[PDB]
């Protein structure tokens, strides 16, 4: 539960407006903080074991989703000078390809992990 | 890296030799360091004359 409330809430940068650029960066900064935070609190129940599972893959893949808005934002600020053509359809694109991403994401790894 | 820092510390003896690990923490923490640092100097030199 707060892994993906987590994720969502750094999917709430798409909806704020490209030219705050302290807003969009401090936003996705602190939710890095927070999923770094969060991360090391669940690895601790289980025991120093050298292989994944399938608390730590989740963990893991949604930092670096978290990280991957960070950088998309990254590259749209990059973006905004070089050509605005590129960059004006950016934010509409990720509104639209975060979600369904996490969406398939969260069903292949609950259908693969409740098959087995 | 402050936080990691204390994640990580929070879990091994303390021996005076510094680790495979501190050694990687401590130049992680050198290059954000020096990051920070240079933004500070392309800030400072940034009216004067716009080219570098
Ligand atoms: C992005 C900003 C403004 C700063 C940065 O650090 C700060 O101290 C400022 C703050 O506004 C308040 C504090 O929560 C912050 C943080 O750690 O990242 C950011 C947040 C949000």
């Amino acid at each position: 539960i707060p892994c993906t409330l987590i994720v969502v809430l750094s999917w709430v940068s798409f909806w704020i407006n490209k030219d705050a650029v302290p807003a969009r960066t401090s936003l996705g900064i602190t939710t890095v903080l927070t999923m770094t935070t969060l991360s090391t609190i669940a690895r601790k129940s289980l025991p120093k074991v050298s292989y994944v599972t399938a608390m730590d893959l989740f963990v893991s893949v949604c930092f670096i989703f978290v990280f991957s808005a960070l950088v998309e934002y990254g590259t749209l600020h990059y973006f905004v000078s070089s050509q605005p053509a590129r960059a004006a359809k950016m934010d509409s694109y990720a509104r639209i390809f975060f979600p369904t991403a996490f969406c398939l994401f969260n069903l292949v790894y609950w259908v693969s992990y409740l098959y087995l | 890296m402050t936080t990691i820092n204390t994640h990580l510390r929070e879990t091994l003896p303390k021996i005076p030799y510094v680790k495979a690990i501190d050694m990687y923490l401590m130049g992680c923490f050198v290059f954000v360091f020096m990051a920070l640092l240079e933004y500070a100097l392309v800030n400072y030199i940034f009216f004067s004359q716009p080219a570098r």
